[PDB]
């Protein structure tokens, strides 16, 4: 019960698709917030929006 | 400031600047530095307030 980090590069497309596997397998309470939320924005800007 | 090294690498995959042909999107980095930033913001405070 760790709570782990997402570190990562926003110029990066592929560690933001490869960011999807994650949040879809591992439950999100476990991310800390603000590293939590710094990706998720970064999938909603580039990929999905 | 954003990091410049970590901002014109983001800048210049999203222009998409060929290696080889004479394009008008070489241009849109000429003069972006640190420097530039603390001269237009002053020069644009200082002058409303003469």
């Amino acid at each position: 019960q760790r709570t782990m980090s997402l570190d990562f590069v926003t110029t990066n497309y592929m560690s933001l698709i490869s960011g999807m596997w994650l949040l879809t397998v591992v439950p999100n309470d476990m991310f800390i917030r603000e590293s939590l939320v710094a990706c998720q924005l970064a999938i909603i800007n580039t990929i999905i929006y | 400031l954003v990091s410049t090294e970590a901002q014109i690498q983001k800048m210049s995959q999203d222009l998409q600047l060929e290696a080889l042909t004479i394009q008008s999107e070489t241009q849109f980095l000429t003069g972006i530095n640190s420097q530039a930033a603390n001269d237009c913001f002053k020069t644009l405070i200082a002058a409303m307030l003469s």
